[PDB]
DNA sequence: GATCGATCGATAAAGTTTTTTTT
DNA sequence: ATCGATCGATC
């Protein structure tokens, strides 16, 4: 009503706490650059009147037009015509009933909830301001639609002998509003019984959309109306989310604010982060010193080269585990999952083998055939983990090889054939033939046909199972601390707080180094490999007068400078070293001999 | 008319002056428990549905809903006295009624069932999500009042007017948005399950309606049995046959509950009662603070088997479950406890795991071949001819704590079990082929049913020369229980003149003196009847969590690495950093029995001293050697 | 801390309240889901039902309060109380306040480990005397943050030890060693042990006609047995006619003079004292006898 | 009361390459 | 866009 509005232009322009007088002090940094936009901030708001709080957590849809109506009019004021609308961002945080209100007393009201987004769809286009004529005398109107209660809110009226419906939609003077359709999931952890999860629909405003990838947690706040579409019995309806604010988490498009690298650039400074990173990682794994300095230079990556011609260097490395049952194989992979920024689990059975890629379907509109799923086209940047490659005999072997070493696939199915672009990076951990009996016999055997899979990784780990009688019972010591007691709880809040790093910081750190500097290894520290590989070629060929037979060749060699190039986006030096170096072949060696073994 | 303002007088009175078996005011107690809760039901005990049916059975199977109108009104003046100003909360109340004498199934419906009480089984099919209904039509005209009350919308009739106490005119009528409440609404259609059917034919087909507190109880698959009314739906157009003078079918329902099992009672185990409210909780801490339990408990849990002990120790602590606790940022820890028996082909091992399937809350029995490699865990069903490609799981999500039977099934061996050792080791398992990435979570239990070739000793050599399953799925499990029977007399007589007397074992006051009968039938030696035991497991599982201490640990610490030890230079099968895991989880298996959330000094050795002896047990011709190590743990 | 947080949360410390009254563990869950449960709590607003819904949710516990007078006559809750405001930014009360200083004090950071300790409750003091002025705001909302899960944890082991049942009652007061259970760091301070009592002895705060003596505890997480173990005082259930002060430091000048054999005084109140783990059980045998009341 | 004229509302659409277990 | 049915007005 006009007398609320009186009561808001008279209050978003001298709210203050004390003395900083915040609001016209962000509409104004807010109009600079063009983004028509507010952030209220609910629980912030209160400081006026809880009635009129009431009169808006009550009742829907007029609070939000009015509200809107009055920002224009205030930002109009900061001027002195081309002005837009602008649009609400309202956030609090409650508590989130997951997904179990559905109909009781939650529709109209407002709610704060917590899903995984997995499904975008393209954009649209709704109006907002219109210029309507008649047939008959060629009257002249303008009507704007601003909120909703999806369209027909309210539809072109009948007046201006006259025929009814007389008017129509010019386009010569409109603007327009996308909606989304993206489909909300749930968090698969949080409805506990033996039951398969659901899902809603949501739409949302241009200037808070484009604001996610599938495969992250938000945050959401939102309407709960009801639309009614007629393409099923009593005359029933369905639920939707309208939404307002994704003040979500991390993006998990590199802006961020300057206090987020200013720790992180006083924690490079100090050169004690290669040896405090293999403890900080994994808090709950009894060493394993080889393995953790590989997991490190894995998430990071190396670079991507264009160089002046066509072709291009797979700029990534991937790792491959292999080795005896209870030795940790397993346990560390859901563990990579959550430090990643992107990271997908489809760790089992290879899932279909075709179905990894890409998928065409009968689409029920229009009766048609597009490109819709896949578990790669959705992990880019990011880092895959499967496991079991032994037990999956038909396809897994065909449907990684394009999908490795060039990363440009192509579906050749009934519509499209378009290269889209992959950037991925696969890991996997599997199992010999059962262990321990492959380690006693020729060292074969372990991939039953095929060396042309171990060829495509590089860096291979074997682990084994000794019978060391003096570290064990430390590792039974081990055990028992985690699993009760829960004294690790309290051991790393009282080692962490000034040494170690907690495992929610590295999801911050990892993705501002890598995107920032763009490194290259030292130009005469090329003597050092092309030194070093001549006798390794060497110590190859003096195994095979031995009637030996199998996996080495010159892909490898490509990868260990992909390796010392993974260390130099640590300590983010554009130049190599030769103590960098060294540490690397380090690593190596250590996983050079395993083919004598 | 105006006497059934009386009948509401009429039923108060009778119903809440007096419960049954020696009063304790039953019904009387349950009102306010599931008042406590905010959860809004009811219950009717059969007996007292037997003795308020008296002037009621031509008033229940003549006219069954409208009975129920005004029997709900009354229910809110039965707790508004008890609890003032609860109907300022939801407003709303509705009864439910428990079990009938009737065993219908699906084909025998006639005219003379209809506007009246059914009861049926099935199984539930394809099913749609919750939507909301609008249950209240606010009717609104254009020109004249434009308020004609919230209505009470029917089922689906989509009853309206033209015109009507307005005008006489074609105006139509439409919506507005004040006040209008919303009850939920889910089309569960219903398939008939292939059980009490005579076979080699077809399926048939119902519709299900249900209401408004009782949405999404049932899962998709799963066995469910419905009480409710029926009501016909003449809509006067259908367009698979012709239009003719035929009608619909509509089963609203009032009740729903889960599967039973072994239909054979008289006056209980059929209806879901569960409810420990004030005889049983009460009692069950003077049961819980005595000396000798888990020495009687596991003696007396499954009744018909004389064997030997160990196997019950086993199968008891594999249905009693561990925890699983969460930790911070970083890796999970299973909380369940798989047992594996390994049995000679005439020994009692069949029947434990069919008994278990009874006393659990939830089970499935995917049993020998058959069992598809996908199955067990979830499947992706195809579209029907308008609809996206979705997932319906089938055993091991809707199973909880299932039972498998793999024995030696060797031509889908190299199927299935790359699909269920990971349901182990990377827990919570789910897939994506060609759907959606998506994580079930599903903290399922595994027994299972093992099988050597032939007899149980088929060698002297290890265990991997006898079964033919490989070393790492084994490694999967726990403990390996193991038989032996070669020749005796006096422990042959201890089955054999205990299992000749089992096969011996083949109105209101008559009612209970069946079931006074029915004590004395299973108190022979008097070992501890299952009419309770079962029903305290329930809450044994979602209500106690237990805990350790620091002072009882290191004792562990030379067992675990000195056994090891011991066989790697003998290696048979080997141990690893998750059997001293399942060390310490059924140590406080035990500790959840005493209803305690303690860890004792009594309960480790004991948990010690059933896992040592059962590795070492099945070795070599050297296991006579291994003895006489084994008393240095006692 | 309600108008901070949440009256959700009272589900924890009205069964203190229970405590006040019979009960800690047992039927509490079973007993509370009436009274504080005019709603399952609906968390759709609720950051403004504690906040501003309760403008008829919190008057009609102006309502409830005097038809709960009779309903457990649970009388303990009512007290007259004074509060402050800003102009802005929601008021704050001063029962709440004198709560989150004393967490502050706490979290915030041979015989040569206890200079590095004994340097950090100074350090952390000096980040609470600041907290008094509109000059800092944003770590007084750290201390809110930080009281409702100490409690939680407090209580942790609170509720294990009354149901280990390791109370002794020897002849007058009531001994309890608390050797190790979890989570024992919490305890070198002594500022979270008088908490400890105080909800200690509101747990034998029942009727309790003969026998009115409170506790003596101990605890134990670092090196030569340090063990600061302290006294408690009686506590009158409101109905002071004798004003009891304490006999223990007068008792505790004997022992300090007797054994001599690694006993301190060194710490500061004389409610706390240090004690050896091979002098604490003939500790009490000199205090068993000498009736000191 | 019956007949004629005018106005308003209702009526017409189409399928056959990918992917699952199975023999 | 066309055809059929129903309602209103006029004879
Ligand atoms: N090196 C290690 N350090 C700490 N804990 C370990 C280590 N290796 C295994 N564990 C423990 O083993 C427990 C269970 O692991 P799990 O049963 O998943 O092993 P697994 O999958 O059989 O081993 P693998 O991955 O070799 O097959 C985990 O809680 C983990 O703490
Ligand atoms: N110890 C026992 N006590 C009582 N009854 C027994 C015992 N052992 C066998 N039986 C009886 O023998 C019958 C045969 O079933 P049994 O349990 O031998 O099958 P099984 O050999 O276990 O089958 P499978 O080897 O396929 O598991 C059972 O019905 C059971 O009643």
């Amino acid at each position: 009503n006009t007398e609320i509005i009186k009561s808001f232009k008279n209050f978003i322009l001298e709210f203050r706490l004390d003395s900083q007088f915040i609001y016209r002090d962000q509409l104004r940094n807010n109009i600079l650059v063009k983004n028509y936009s507010l952030t209220v901030n609910m629980e912030h708001l209160i400081g006026y009147n809880e009635d009129i709080y009431k009169k808006l957590s009550d009742e829907p849809s007029d609070i939000i037009p009015l509200f809107e109506t009055a920002i224009t009019q205030v930002a109009k004021r900061i001027s002195i015509n081309s002005l837009p609308t602008f649009q609400l961002i309202l956030n609090s945080n409650a508590n989130q009933i997951p997904l179990r209100d559905l109909d009781s007393e939650h529709v109209s009201k407002i709610v704060r909830l917590s899903g995984i987004i997995i499904s975008t769809s393209v954009l649209s286009s709704r109006a907002t301001y219109l210029s309507i004529m008649c047939r008959n005398c060629r009257h002249t109107t303008s009507i704007t639609i601003n909120n909703f209660n999806t369209g027909n809110t309210v539809s072109l009226p009948r007046s201006c002998n006259c025929g009814p419906d007389p008017y129509i939609i010019i386009h010569e003077s409109s603007k327009f509003i996308d909606q989304q359709f993206l489909k909300l999931q749930e968090i698969p952890e949080l409805v506990p019984v033996g039951e398969m999860p659901r899902n809603l629909t949501m739409t949302c405003d241009r200037y808070l959309t484009n604001k996610v990838i599938p495969g992250t947690r938000v945050t959401i706040v939102g309407i709960y109306s009801i639309y009614n579409s007629k393409n099923s019995g009593v005359a029933i309806r369905t639920p939707y989310i309208k939404i307002l604010g994704i003040q979500s988490d991390v993006e998990t498009v590199t802006m961020f604010t300057e206090e987020e690298e200013e720790e992180f650039l006083q924690l490079s400074r100090n050169p004690k982060l290669y040896e405090i990173l293999t403890n900080s990682i994994a808090p709950s794994i009894f060493g394993n010193e080889d393995i953790k300095k590989a997991i490190v230079c894995l998430l990071m990556g190396g670079s991507k080269k264009i160089l002046p011609d066509g072709m291009r260097l797979r700029g990534d490395i991937n790792v491959l585990l292999l080795g005896d049952p209870g030795t940790a194989k397993s346990q560390l992979l859901k563990f990579v999952e959550k430090v990643s920024p992107i990271a997908v689990y489809t760790s089992g059975k290879g899932s279909s083998a075709a179905g990894l890629t890409a998928s065409v379907q009968r689409d029920p509109m229009t009766r048609e055939f597009y490109l819709e799923g896949g578990a790669m086209v959705l992990a880019d940047g990011g880092v895959v983990c499967i496991d079991e490659f032994d037990k999956m005999r038909d396809e897994d072997r065909v449907a990684i090889h394009e999908a490795m070493e060039q990363q440009t696939i192509s579906i050749a199915k009934a519509g499209i054939t378009t290269v889209l672009n992959s950037r991925t990076s696969v890991l996997a951990a599997a199992n010999p033939i059962y262990g321990r009996y492959d380690d006693l016999k020729s060292p074969g055997d372990n991939i039953d046909f095929q060396t042309t899979i171990l060829s495509r990784f590089d860096m291979i780990f074997i682990v084994k199972d000794d019978h060391n009688e003096e570290r064990d019972i430390s590792i039974a010591n081990h055990v028992i601390n985690i699993h009760t007691g829960n004294a690790n709880a309290m051991q790393n809040q009282q080692e962490e707080n000034g040494s170690e790093i907690s495992i929610e910081k590295m999801k911050r750190y990892i993705t501002y180094c890598r995107l920032k500097c763009a490194p290259r290894l030292s130009p005469q520290a090329a003597e050092k490999l092309s030194s070093n590989f001549v006798t390794i070629r060497k110590q190859l060929l003096i195994n095979e007068l031995e009637s030996t037979e199998r996996p080495i060749t010159i892909r490898q060699l490509e990868a260990i400078i992909r390796i010392t190039e993974s260390l130099a986006k640590l300590e983010l030096s554009p130049i190599a070293q030769e103590r960098h170096v060294d540490e690397a072949i380090r690593l190596f060696q250590a996983s050079t001999m395993d083919a004598a073994s | 008319p105006n006497v059934s303002r009386t009948i509401a007088r009429e039923l108060k009175s009778f119903l809440l002056e007096y419960t049954d078996e020696t009063g304790r005011s039953v019904y009387g107690a349950r009102i306010r428990t599931l008042g406590e809760m905010n959860s809004e039901s009811l219950e009717v005990n059969y007996r007292h549905l037997a003795e308020s049916k008296a002037i009621l059975a031509l008033f229940l199977a003549k006219c069954p809903e409208e009975m129920l109108k005004i029997f709900d009104l009354v229910a809110m003046e039965a707790t508004e006295l008890h609890y003032p100003d609860y109907a300022r909360i939801h407003s709303e109340i509705h009864v439910r009624i428990s079990d009938f004498p009737t065993i219908y199934s699906l084909r025998e419906l006639r005219e003379s069932n209809l506007s009246s009480l059914v009861r049926v089984t099935g199984v539930v099919t394809r099913r749609t999500g919750v939507f909301p209904q609008l249950k209240y039509v606010k009717f609104n005209c254009l020109k004249c009042g434009s308020i004609l009350g919230p209505f009470f919308q029917d089922s689906n009739e989509e009853i309206r007017i033209s015109f009507c106490t307005n005008c006489k005119s074609k105006g139509p009528f439409r919506v507005n948005g004040e006040k209008t409440v919303y009850r939920n609404y889910q089309r569960v259609t219903l398939q008939e399950a292939p059980g009490t059917v005579p076979p080699g034919r077809l399926p048939r087909h119902r519709e299900v309606i249900l209401l408004a507190d009782l949405v999404d109880v049932s899962k998709p698959g799963e066995e469910v049995e419905v009480t409710g009314i029926y009501k016909n739906n003449y809509d006067g157009n259908l367009n698979a046959k012709n239009g003719f003078p035929v009608f619909a079918t509509i089963i609203e329902a009032n009740s729903i509950k889960r599967r039973e099992g072994n239909t054979a009672n008289e006056g209980e185990e059929g209806l879901d009662v569960f409810s420990w409210t004030e005889e049983e909780e009460r009692e069950f801490r003077k049961i819980s603070r005595d000396r000798g339990i888990i020495d009687k408990i596991i003696s007396s849990m499954a009744p018909s088997i004389y064997g030997h002990r160990d196997i019950k120790t086993a199968v008891a602590c594999s249905l009693f479950g561990g925890v699983p606790k969460n930790v911070n940022g970083k890796h999970s820890i299973r909380g369940d406890i798989n047992v594996l028996l390994l049995g000679d082909p005439g020994t009692a091992k069949s029947q434990i795991l069919k008994y278990v399937e009874k006393t659990a809350h939830r089970a499935v029995f995917a049993t020998g071949q058959g069992a598809s490699a996908v199955g067990l865990t979830a499947s992706v069903r195809k579209d029907p001819i308008t609809k996206e490609w979705t997932l319906e799981g089938g055993a091991l999500v809707l199973a909880d704590k299932g039972v498998c039977l793999i024995d030696e099934f060797d031509k889908m061996n190299d199927q299935d079990r790359t699909s269920i050792h990971e349901a182990m080791e990377q827990q919570s398992i789910s897939i994506s082929k060609a759907g959606i990435v998506t994580t079930l979570q599903a903290r399922c239990s595994i027994i299972a049913a093992a099988n050597p070739n032939g007899g149980r000793y088929n060698s002297t050599l290890p265990l991997a020369q006898n079964v033919s399953l490989t070393e790492p799925i084994l490694s999967r499990f726990d403990i390996l229980c193991v038989v032996r029977d070669l020749v005796d007399e006096e422990a042959d007589e201890r089955l054999a003149t205990f299992v000749v007397d089992s096969h011996v074992r083949s109105q209101l006051n008559a009612r209970q003196r069946r079931l006074q009968r029915q004590r004395k039938k299973e108190e022979e030696i008097s070992p501890i009847p299952q009419e309770l035991l079962m029903k305290y497991i329930h809450y044994a599982r979602t209500k106690i969590y237990p805990k350790l201490h620091q002072m009882d640990m290191d004792k562990v610490s030379r067992v675990y690495a000195d056994l090891r030890r011991e066989s790697i230079s003998t290696g048979s099968f080997p141990i690893t950093v998750r059997h001293l895991e399942s060390i310490l989880r059924i140590a406080e298996s035990f500790a959840k029995m005493r209803l305690s959330e303690f860890v004792s000094s009594y309960d480790l050795d004991r948990a010690i001293k059933v896992v040592v002896d059962s590795f070492v047990d099945a070795q070599k011709v050297s296991v006579r050697r291994q003895l006489r190590r084994s008393f240095a743990i006692y | 801390l309600l108008r901070h947080s949440s009256l959700y949360d009272s589900f924890y410390y009205s069964n203190y309240v229970n405590a006040k009254l019979s009960l800690w563990n047992e039927n509490g869950k079973k007993r509370l889901h009436k009274m504080f449960a005019r709603m399952g709590i609906p968390l759709s607003t609720a950051q403004e039902t504690w906040l501003y819904m309760d403008h008829s949710i919190k008057r009609e516990l102006g309502i409830i309060f005097d038809k709960n007078l009779d309903r457990y006559g649970l009388q303990d809750i009512i007290r007259d109380g004074f509060v402050r405001t800003l102009g802005y930014r929601g008021s704050i009360s001063a029962s709440e306040f004198v709560e989150a200083l004393t967490a502050l004090l706490e979290v915030g950071n041979s015989a040569q480990k206890l200079t590095n300790l004994r340097k950090r409750w100074v350090s952390n003091f000096w980040l609470s005397w600041d907290a008094l002025d509109d000059r800092k705001v944003e770590l007084l909302n750290r201390g809110i943050q930080l009281a409702q899960d100490l409690q939680r944890a407090i209580f942790n082991t609170g509720v294990a030890i009354l149901e280990k049942k390791l109370i002794k009652h020897l002849r007058i007061y009531r001994l309890c060693v608390l050797q190790d259970g979890p989570d024992l760091d919490l305890y070198r301070n002594p500022l979270t042990l008088l908490r400890l009592g105080n909800w200690l002895i509101e747990c034998c705060a029942e009727s309790e006609d003969k026998q009115l003596l409170p506790m003596v505890l101990a605890s134990i997480d670092e090196n030569t047995d340090t063990y600061l173990v302290a006294g408690l005082t009686p506590r009158y259930p409101r109905g002071t006619k004798k004003p009891i002060l304490n006999n223990f430091s007068m008792a505790f000048q004997q022992i300090t003079a007797e054994t001599d054999a690694k006993v301190r005084i060194d710490n500061f109140e004389s409610s706390i004292i240090e004690i050896r783990r091979e002098d604490l059980s003939p500790f009490l045998e000199k205090l068993t006898l000498s009736g000191l009341l």
